[PDB]
């Protein structure tokens, strides 16, 4: 599993606000796209478009991997591996499909890297707080 | 349709559209959107296709929405199947 | 059906419920889970069914509320903040399950034993130790 979604951790003033408004909103009933057009959107894009990266400027990614890899070895095990690199690319091109972009772009990369990297962060033990401080440039 | 996909913020809008009644999170829905939406297969001539999909482990917590989210996916997606754990809600996950 | 905007109040009620029940965790928690917010709804509507009233009252909401409350109570029986939290936590537990007293050193002892899990670096240990020591030295 490439993406791990871990939920946490405690309530709070605002969080209870935000939640309660939503629940109450639900029970009282008796910006986002209409559901129908999104559920068409997805199918449409999956059928028609096949985005692709271009070798020229994307070499950067390699560097990023290194930037992640070694510095993460000091604390926590393993989990990082070249697999966990590949998931970057694949997820990125998924976003490229949402963009209907026909090719991979730096934005897509930004999105992806944030996704996988925060995924990896949030799996680790509480020592991962120490990790967070280098996430800034990755941010 | 095409003219809608051109704005950049469409992504975020979609994620926000992805799990309405949960109130959810921006992250946990983002994963859903990502994996649900696709990937590229993608066969290397002529040998190995890697994988073109995103496998989402949604690690929940009692009382968290962790069930309901995936239920959304059964309504929205084209071909989407609910196997539960076992015991079973047919189908039961093992070809036989 | 409650359209009524007094529902807004319900939020703070949900909100009033978890805060006092956040610390300590050694209370009846639970969490208190959002599913309990979700529960307050069906409870409210239940009382509406009871009293024939439609759109209910904030009062009936308070009744369902207190009900859940006793159902809870029956289950009961930064640096300086974290240390002050330790003081309040240890005392609040020990007063309910004991007088609390005893060797003040022990409090630091088991405290270090708990916070050792959060210690990312030696500086965090040293700080936590000197802080707890500072608080006890100030306290006396």
């Amino acid at each position: 599993f490439d993406i791990l979604c871990v939920v946490r951790d405690l309530v709070d003033e605002e969080a209870d606000e935000r939640l309660a408004t939503f629940v109450v909103d639900s029970h009282v009933r008796s910006s986002p796209i209409p559901q129908e057009l999104l559920m068409k959107y997805i199918h449409y894009a999956r059928t028609k478009i096949y985005p692709k990266l271009h070798q020229m400027d994307m070499d950067k990614v390699s560097r990023v991997y290194a930037d992640l890899r070694r510095e993460s070895i000091s604390t926590g095990s393993f989990p990082i591996t070249v697999r966990h690199l590949e998931s970057i690319l694949r997820i990125a091109e998924s976003f490229a499909k949402m963009r209907l972009s026909e090719f991979v772009s730096s934005y897509d990369l930004d999105r992806a890297i944030k996704v996988v990297v925060d995924s990896f962060v949030d799996a680790q033990k509480v020592s991962v707080r120490r990790q967070l401080r280098r996430s800034f440039a990755i941010y | 349709f095409r003219k809608i996909s051109r704005d950049r913020g469409i992504i975020d809008k979609i994620i926000s559209s992805m799990a309405p009644s949960i109130y959810g999170h921006r992250d946990i829905k983002t994963a859903v959107a990502c994996s649900l939406f696709g990937g590229v297969p993608k066969n290397v001539n002529g040998k190995h296709s890697i994988r073109g999909d995103i496998n989402v482990l949604l690690l929940g917590d009692p009382g968290t929405a962790k069930s309901q989210i995936l239920k959304y996916v059964e309504k929205t997606a084209h071909r989407a199947v609910f196997a539960t754990g076992q015991g079973a809600s047919a189908v039961g996950l093992t070809a036989s | 059906i409650l359209t009524k905007e007094a529902r807004s109040y319900l939020v703070e009620k949900y909100k009033e419920l978890r805060k006092d029940d956040a610390q300590g965790f050694s209370r009846s928690s639970y969490r208190i889970t959002v599913r309990q917010l979700e529960s307050m709804i069906r409870l409210s509507e239940a009382i509406a069914r009871a009293n024939c009233v439609d759109e209910i009252t904030p009062s009936f909401i308070a009744e369902a509320y207190d009900l859940l409350r006793q159902s809870i109570i029956r289950v009961d029986v930064d640096k300086y903040v974290s240390m002050m939290n330790m003081i309040v936590r240890k005392i609040a537990e020990v007063d309910r399950e004991g007088a609390e007293e005893l060797t003040a050193v022990d409090i630091v002892d088991w405290y270090l034993l708990q916070k050792e899990n959060d210690l990312g670096s030696l500086a965090e240990y040293w700080e936590e130790r000197r802080l707890a020591f500072k608080v006890i030295k100030r306290l006396v």
